[PDB]
RNA sequence: GCGGUCCGGCCGGGAACUCAAAGGAGACUGCCAGUGAUAAACUGGAGGAAGGUGGGGAUGACGUCAAGUCAUCAUGGCCCUUACGACCAGGGCUACACACGUGCUACAAUGGCGCAUACAAAGAGAAGCGACCUCGCGAGAGCAAGCGGACCUCAUAAAGUGCGUCGUAGUCCGGAUUGGAGUCUGCAACUCGACUCCAUGAAGUCGGAAUCGCUAGUAAUCGUGGAUCAGAAUGCCACGG
């Protein structure tokens, strides 16, 4: 569904987190980044992510790791 | 020896190249290999006639390669000589092999 | 006759499609795996044949496992907070079909 | 219709019997476009119908045929904005045919086993006054005795 | 000491070949039963010379390409017929009564723009 | 047609043309069996840094003459509009009205 | 809507084709595109010099433009200047070598490119519009020609609502395709709008 | 509850008591939806027909067969 | 046809045949009889492959609906012109109590599923079609010829037939919907791609009033191709059984 092999993630979303861990939990990471997975060293942070309108905060927990952060953030709003 | 295949769009115009050059072959005496009538292609194309929505309402056209095929297989210089650049085809392409 | 439940009847490759979990290829495999023959029927297996299609069948996640795996996946994703978890709870189809017109299926019987 | 008199496409002789009106049976059978499967009923059919009549193959088909196939007919045809069905006769040809549309389609009716068996058994009660075809020609000649004032 | 028919019907063409012998078919270097009895469409090959009483005067070598199996087996019959004219053509009215000479021209028609398969309209509905 | 999207396709084409065309080394080299020794995760993330057009998807390949993005046809390179109307002057070459 | 092309339906059975050149698929859609910029410089360009037909034949990877004028003195300009500062503007907008023929039409009046685009100048000339249309007709009736239609559609002089006048003299079989039918469109881009010119000039039976 | 095409099917029927006997060679089947007027003299066979049917008789030549569909309700001719 | 055999047009070979080309002949009530106003024409017949515009396509009169398109374009007026113009990322056009139009797959035995095997036409291909072979249960992945093509590839046609089974059950019908595992293309498949495998097996047992298409290679059914297209047809446009 992604590939056989290269799991995908944007270059300034992966930077992003690697300043996180190296400064430890911080201020959410506000990024546009919806189809960037997860990978194990987001989990514990707050990360912000676009729906289109706002950044809606997910914050990153041990299961979702196979998914992507836009998979978190509903775009369309119904009743 | 040396095989020549003509298309172009137009019949009328096709089968006079090939004749000038058949009889260019010709012009060293005898020994022409007669053109060969390769079956022809008829690329066609529907487009929607309306600038705006009548889908049932469309033109369709055709555009009709006639092809033929010379295969000099006299080794003759002479021909080769007379062949290239002295037979003044417009209109249709010669590829002639070796 | 066993297998958790009871296939009933059938031919051996086609009873064991009632086990939750077995279907065509499966209980080809098992039947294959258990040297038994496609075309024979439930009631004409000796004793000492059916232990080996519960070791068979035992090579598998089957129905107490199974439905409990499935609602365990479709509870994590519902507790997961994400779209298809969201579409689940919500009744509304997960692989992204329409719900202009379809989706009678997800949404069920139709209701003004 | 309204301008011709159309012309015919004269059939094309059944294979095993040379006869045209076992060809045109097995074309009104015939769904789909399946030729093949359309003769391959009618001949197992008509087949265990031989065991089961006496009568070779093509005789006890006409004897069934015979029974079924009606004479008049009703039909609509107001005047003076009437709703009544005036009963008229049945030319020869249209016999044939309303016969062996009426078995077939009781033949489609009346499931029993596989295509080859419910085709047997209609003929071998058509050929003996007893099934759902020849019942049906009964109810369109008692739709045209209740008529017959209208002529 | 050969004679020769084409014969043509849907899309399909034939060659054959009526040498006179004992009365045989091969059909594609094959009989009917092998080849053509599929389906039992073996009537109307051997449709014309069995009313030209075929018996053992006729050994027959058949080709065929193209067309379906019922489209192939109109072409040899009228390639048949054509071919049956090497007994002299005191037979051709004896023949064409029954038909056989027709080359019998019916063909699918053309997809029709607009339409579904040549005739058939989309449904229509006032509203 | 929104002479800015014109534009676009030109920006497009030019940098299509200048990577893809001769720089192939990411999607198809490093795409094949080769060691992944953390050199397959480098070209993956190498691409994002190149610019957005990447080559054959971000194209649209619209009408030369009006823009027209949908109709195209690329053995004349024009809409369906700007097909038949130099076809029925006899602009295109060998374009009979055609029927059978 | 409803009229077929006049010179469309009839390219392969009695009209010519305005470019004769073979092309694969790889530089067909470059060719056309091509002719197109030269048709469109050349036109724009020659406008005062009663450009009829451009025809465009590319002969051994060159491209050859033949330019059927009413006045060849005029496209000539000053024996050749003018031509070779075309050949050049051509040539360097193909990036081919190109080879520039002209060919003089004797009856500006029969030519129906002529004639439409005669009465569009006389409409941006703010002539009468029925002057300028049967002017028309009868120049071509009188010049020998076995009829005429000459249609202008738009708001004629001005009226706030467009409508259609069209004027036939003679036989003009549209249906017949043996007939040598010479068709061409023009508009006149009036302070009013565009007003749109067709005419038809029917010349012969085959 | 909702019956199937297939519902009852009797084939060769045959029963007989000491030397007269009631039913011979009886083969029909019954479509769904119909009623079946059984008809005939005293003691004919019209009640054991049901007997069969029932289950509480069993035939000389048997074949006598119901869809699993079927369910059977029966009224007696004595009260 | 001729003897040749690695039995396959493979092979020298031959223009006889199918073809695929161009150029030709052919069908015009031409001939006969009858009807008809000594007519136009009609009804039959011979001959022929074809018979009365042979089949069907292009072809759409003056005009109508101030019908449809200022979003293909062109264009008179208005308008905005540090924004109604321009660029970027994300989202949306894919929503979903419902209603309608057009379709596809079915509600089975004239069938489903296994094994064996026959017969097409048309078309497309160069940052493209992609043999063969190897590895994958598969989508396919690696290597890699050939082909700008009557040569190569896409490309084993499917309904058919032969055998076996299933025996009228919501089933060995139906193949939805969900859960895993994945392949591809694409910078990227979450919103929102297609496809494969394992599992699941939903409505549906032929459809109310009403309503649609079709006159012969037509309806019905079966498969194939193409355009658009990096990927994405149950639509469209074509082809044949
Ligand atoms: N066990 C038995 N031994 C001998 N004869 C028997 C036995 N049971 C029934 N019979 C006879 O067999 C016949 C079967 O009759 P049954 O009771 O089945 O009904 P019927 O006669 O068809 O109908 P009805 O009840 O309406 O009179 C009768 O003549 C009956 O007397
Ligand atoms: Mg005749
Ligand atoms: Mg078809
Ligand atoms: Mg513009
Ligand atoms: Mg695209
Ligand atoms: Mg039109
Ligand atoms: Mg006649
Ligand atoms: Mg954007
Ligand atoms: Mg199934
Ligand atoms: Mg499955
Ligand atoms: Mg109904």
């Amino acid at each position: 569904r992604s590939l056989k092999k290269g799991p995908f993630i944007d270059l300034h979303l992966l930077k992003k987190v690697e300043k996180a861990v190296e400064s430890g939990d911080k201020k959410p990471l506000r990024t546009w980044s919806r189809r960037s997975t997860i990978f194990p060293n987001m989990i514990g942070l707050t990360i912000a992510v676009h729906n289109g309108r706002q950044h809606v905060p997910v914050f990153v927990t041990d299961e979702m790791v196979g998914h992507k952060l836009g998979e978190f953030a509903p775009t369309r709003t119904y009743r | 020896r040396i095989r020549i295949r003509l298309k172009a769009f137009d019949h009328r115009l096709i089968d006079q190249a090939t004749a000038e050059i058949v009889e260019t072959a010709k012009r060293t005496g005898a020994q022409v290999r007669g053109p060969i009538p390769l079956p022809t292609r008829k690329e066609r194309f529907t487009v929607l006639i309306s600038p705006h929505v009548n889908k049932d309402a469309r033109d369709q056209y055709e555009i009709r390669t006639h092809l033929r095929l010379v295969d000099i297989v006299e080794p003759t210089e002479k021909t080769v000589d007379a062949l290239m650049r002295l037979d003044l085809a417009a209109g249709v392409d010669v590829q002639i092999s070796l | 006759i066993a297998g958790i439940n009871i296939p009933d009847h059938k031919h051996a490759v086609i009873a064991l499609t009632s086990i939750y979990g077995v279907g065509k290829t499966r209980s080809k495999a098992i039947l294959a795996a258990a040297g038994i023959a496609e075309d024979v029927k439930i009631s004409e297996l000796s004793e000492g044949q059916i232990d080996t299609l519960r070791d068979e069948v035992a090579k598998f996640v089957v129905e107490g496992d199974l439905r409990r795996e499935i609602s365990m996946s479709i509870k994590r994703l519902m507790d997961l907070g994400c779209y298809r978890g969201l579409r689940h709870r919500r009744g509304l189809p997960v692989r992204g079909q329409r719900t202009k017109t379809n989706a009678r299926t997800r949404k069920g019987p139709r209701k003004p | 219709p309204r301008r011709r008199v159309i012309g015919q496409r004269k059939i094309l002789p059944d294979p095993k019997f040379g006869s045209e009106l076992l060809a045109k049976f097995v074309n009104i059978l015939m769904v789909d476009g399946k030729k093949s499967t359309a003769e391959s009923i009618v001949y197992s059919a008509l087949e265990t119908l031989a065991q089961r009549s006496g009568k070779s193959e093509l005789e006890a088909f006409e004897v069934a045929l015979e029974n079924v196939r009606p004479t008049v007919e009703v039909k609509s045809r107001r005047v003076g904005g009437s709703t009544y069905q005036v009963p008229v006769e049945v030319r020869p040809v249209r016999r044939n045919a309303l016969a062996m549309r009426w078995i077939v389609e009781a033949a489609r009716k009346r499931g029993d086993k596989s295509m080859a068996l419910r085709l047997a058994n209609e003929l071998s009660d058509a050929a003996e006054n007893k099934g759902t075809a020849v019942k049906k020609r009964e109810d369109v000649h008692r739709m045209a005795e209740a008529n017959k004032a209208f002529a | 000491n050969q004679y020769y028919g084409t014969g043509r019907r849907k899309s399909s063409a034939a060659r054959v070949f009526i040498k006179p012998g004992n009365g045989k078919i091969v059909i594609n270097q094959r009989s009917l039963e092998q080849y053509f009895g599929r389906e039992t469409a073996r009537m109307v090959v051997r449709q014309p010379l069995e009313l030209v009483d075929m018996v053992e005067k006729l050994d027959l070598y058949i080709t065929v390409k193209g067309g379906g199996i019922s489209g192939q087996a109109g072409a040899i019959r009228h390639g048949i017929t054509r071919a049956l004219m090497e007994y002299d053509e005191s037979l051709r009215s004896e023949l064409r009564k029954a038909g056989f000479v027709t080359r019998d021209a019916r063909q699918v028609e053309r997809k029709k723009v607009g339409l579904r398969k040549a005739r058939r309209r989309p449904q229509f509905s006032k509203r | 047609a929104k002479q800015s999207m014109k534009a676009r396709e030109v920006k497009r084409v030019a940098l299509a043309d200048k990577y893809f065309a001769k720089r192939a080394e990411l999607k198809a080299i490093i795409s094949d069996v080769n060691a992944s020794d953390e050199d397959r995760w480098n070209a993956v993330l190498k691409l994002q840094t190149l610019p957005r057009d990447s080559s054959p998807s971000r194209q649209r390949n619209r009408c030369r003459q009006t823009g027209r993005p949908h109709g195209f046809l690329r053995k004349f390179g024009l809409s369906r509009i700007k097909v038949r109307e130099a076809a029925m002057r006899g602009e295109i070459p060998g374009l009979k009205k055609a029927s059978w | 809507g409803q009229k077929v092309h006049p010179n469309g339906i009839r390219l392969g059975i009695v009209k010519p084709w305005n470019s004769t050149w073979f092309a694969n698929t790889k530089e067909f859609a470059d060719n056309l595109d091509s002719d197109f910029k030269v048709r469109q410089y050349l036109t724009k360009e020659l406008a005062k010099a009663s450009v009829s037909r451009i025809v465009i034949e590319r002969p051994a990877k060159s491209i050859r433009v033949t330019i059927h004028t009413a006045r060849p003195g005029i496209v000539i300009g000053k024996k050749g200047e003018d031509v070779e500062k075309l050949r050049k503007v051509v040539a360097d907008i193909a990036g081919v070598p190109a080879q520039i023929n002209i060919a003089e039409v004797r009856k500006p009046e029969l030519d129906a490119k002529l004639v439409a685009d005669s009465i569009t100048s006389q409409l941006e000339r703010r002539v009468m519009f029925r002057r300028a249309m049967k002017r028309a007709v009868q120049n071509a009736m009188r010049l020998g020609a076995k009829g005429i239609k000459v249609e202008v559609s738009g708001r004629l002089g001005g009226a706030e609502i467009a409508r259609t006048e069209w004027y036939r003299e003679g036989r003009v079989p549209l249906h017949t395709l043996r007939a040598d039918i010479d068709y061409n469109t023009s508009e006149a881009h009036t302070t009013y709008g565009v007003i749109g010119v067709k005419v038809w000039i029917f010349k012969g039976e085959i | 509850p909702r019956l199937g095409d297939k519902v009852l099917e009797v084939s060769n029927l045959r029963k007989s008591y000491g030397d007269r006997l009631l039913i011979d060679s009886l083969s029909f089947s019954i479509p769904k939806g119909a009623i079946v007027g059984i008809i005939g003299p005293n003691g004919a066979g019209k009640s054991t027909l049901f007997r069969m049917i029932s289950g509480q008789e069993q035939p000389d030549s048997g074949t006598i067969t119901l869809g699993e569909t079927v369910k059977l309700a029966s009224v007696d001719q004595f009260r």
